[PDB]
């Protein structure tokens, strides 16, 4: 099967700063670019599907947007208990061969 | 051409059976891709009136078997049996039509073969 | 011209094998992601 | 949307074979796709296997092929799991995840290839 990478693995940036997410794929990522938040002992939930369209019942706060090989979400607020796992999926082909990326873990510059 | 003999005329027919013998003796640019396209409308023509002659070559030898050949109209040695479909030569001549006397004889037309065929080996040797 | 033929559509083989042929047609022409045919017995 | 009525967990010793529930009640059973995702423990997820519920068609991944089937019934309306050959390290929390996918019944069909439903999963004990 194809799978992709998110790079960095773990992003060690500090609330208050914007922080943008992308998983790259070798093919096109333009329309199918799916994003998960799963917290540590509960199931995942999604953010943004389709790149572009948002999950219901989720904050205003996530987006996707972005063009081609390059995809930005924009944050206006950043909330300490949002800090959890980033996953990319990508499900362009058929017969269905989803393969999931890896997660990116964000923390707190804890002292 | 021969194959006329078949099927390349516009014959009402209709008349009479017995009155039809008659008739029975009376009887460009060069474009590339243009080019390409008609060689198999051409081949389909061809494939017809090869199959016409062939046809008529199967005909007369099939009439070879039955003794009478290149012959259009024969007189075989075999009265007619009224076995099939007992009528009379009256009903025959006046309500019956070529293109309408098959309808009655199709299912004859095998054992009125196979007879006529047979009525002929034994004149070779005796 | 004085000529009478039996038509008939009803008995027409024509028809089936045109039936055959539009059946060949789409076989090809169009694809169906998750086919299903019984096929009893 | 979707209540889900799923079992327990039953998972038998290691050496046999299990047999995960996904059962889903209150509301329409058939209109949903269903997808079983593996998560290994401190691992990404892993996409395993797809039913789709209105075709009873199944989807698997390349190399667990032959290694596992979904199976699923409409009289009772539920998704079952089977694993033959069990190894200790396929121990993971499992996850029979459901998206909404139009009328199936009147024959409208999504088959949107996120996942936005997901069940309650699987919890586990390990011990000497
Ligand atoms: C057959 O019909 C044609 C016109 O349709 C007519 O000219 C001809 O005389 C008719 N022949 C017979 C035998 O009825």
């Amino acid at each position: 099967d194809i799978v992709m990478t998110q790079s960095p693995a773990t992003l060690s940036v500090s609330p208050g700063e914007r922080a943008t997410l992308s998983c790259r794929a070798s093919e096109s990522v333009s329309s199918d670019l799916a994003w998960y938040q799963q917290k540590p002992g509960q199931a995942p939930r999604l953010l943004i599907y389709g790149a572009s369209t948002r999950a219901t019942g989720v904050p205003a706060r996530f987006s996707g947007s972005g063009s081609g090989a390059e995809f930005t979400l924009t944050i206006s607020s950043l909330q300490s208990e949002d800090f959890a796992v980033y996953y990319c999926q990508q499900y362009n082909n058929w017969p269905p061969r989803y393969t999931f990326g890896q997660g990116t873990r964000l923390e707190i510059k804890r002292t | 051409g021969i194959g006329a003999v078949f099927l390349g005329f516009l014959g009402a027919a209709g008349s009479t059976m017995g009155a039809a013998s008659m008739t029975l003796t009376v009887q460009a640019p060069e474009a590339q891709q243009h080019l390409l396209k008609l060689t198999v409308w051409g081949i389909k023509q061809l494939q017809a009136r090869v199959l016409a002659v062939e046809r008529y070559l199967r005909d007369q030898q099939l009439l070879g078997i039955w003794g009478c050949s290149g012959k259009l109209i024969c007189c075989t040695n075999v009265p007619w049996n009224s076995s099939w479909s007992n009528r009379n030569l009256s009903e025959i001549w006046d309500n019956m039509t070529w293109l309408q006397w098959d309808k009655e004889i199709s299912n004859y037309t095998q054992i009125i073969y196979g007879l006529l065929e047979e009525s002929q080996n034994q004149q070779e040797k005796n | 011209e004085n000529v009478t033929e039996e038509f008939n559509m009803w008995k027409n083989n024509m028809v089936e094998q045109m039936h055959t042929d539009i059946i060949s047609l789409w076989d090809q022409s169009l694809k169906p992601c998750v086919k299903l045919t019984p096929l009893c017995v | 949307e979707v209540q889900l009525v799923e079992s327990g967990a039953e998972v038998k010793k290691p050496g046999s074979s299990v047999k995960v529930s996904c059962k889903a009640s209150g509301d329409t059973f058939i209109r949903y796709s269903f997808t079983w995702v593996r998560q290994a423990p401190g691992q990404g997820l892993e996409w395993m296997g797809r039913i789709i519920t209105i075709l009873d068609v199944a989807h698997y991944a390349p190399h667990l092929q032959g290694r596992v089937t979904i199976t699923a019934d409409k009289s009772t309306s539920t998704v079952y799991l089977e694993l033959r050959n069990l190894r200790s390290d396929d121990t993971a929390v499992y996850f029979c995840a459901g998206v909404y996918e139009g009328e199936a019944d009147e024959g409208e069909y999504d088959n949107n290839g996120f996942l936005k439903h997901w069940g309650q999963g699987t919890l586990v004990t390990v011990s000497s």
